[PDB]
């Protein structure tokens, strides 16, 4: 399959866990990827993770020739800046049909902790097999995303503020989100039936 | 899986 990937930052915490629960390695069924993300932790609350993320590297190092044993130490002596590089499963591209309708909303929301409680996968790329409108992928619950109550996984972002997202590639649209400013209006596109 |  086609992968889309990703670079995430996570800030380590002197007295804590990143919340973030890995599976796989050489010597296991399956390559090393994330399994859970505990509730309310650092890993959870930076809307850049999913559950079935494949963590590709930490710090520079690739993962994949590790045993399982080996890549928790390396996560667990890490310093304050954990750097993960991230490879995904693209979002399926939703197309209008027959039964299958485009609709848009504006959604304000606020942030808290930075983020606006939601996770975006996809975004422009020059190989066309990896290219994807921007979807927003979870939401967070308790979240600002959450509490407003509109957007749903599988929205596609279209533009915050009036920057439009068309064109961008998933760290250009990460940085629109992030030099946003405290608040933000989105516009949101969902599917509708009939 | 290990959580970290």
């Amino acid at each position: 399959s086609f992968k889309g990937s990703t670079v995430v930052e996570l800030m380590k915490k002197e007295g804590t866990t990143l919340g973030l629960t890995v599976s796989g390695g050489i010597d296991k069924d399956g390559k090393p990827r994330v399994s859970n993300l505990r509730q309310g932790g650092i890993a959870a609350r930076s809307d850049q993770l999913d559950v079935g993320d494949y963590i590709k590297a930490v710090n520079g190092i690739n993962l994949a020739k590790f045993r399982h044993d080996e890549i928790i130490s390396l996560l667990k002596n890490v310093g304050e800046r954990v750097v993960l590089e991230v490879e995904y499963e693209l979002p399926p591209v939703s197309i209008q049909g027959s039964s299958v309708m485009f609709r848009t909303v504006e959604v304000t929301l606020h942030k808290e902790g930075n983020t606006f409680g939601f996770v975006i996968r996809g975004g422009a790329h020059d190989d066309r097999n990896k290219s994807r409108p921007v979807v927003i992928t979870c939401v967070r619950p308790g979240g600002p995303a959450d509490r407003e109550g509109t957007i749903k996984p599988g929205d596609r972002l279209l533009s915050v503020d009036g920057i439009r997202l068309l064109g961008t590639t998933h760290a250009e649209a990460m940085s629109i989100l992030k030099q946003c400013g405290q608040e933000a209006t989105l516009l949101i596109e969902y599917d509708v039936s009939v | 899986g290990t959580e970290v």
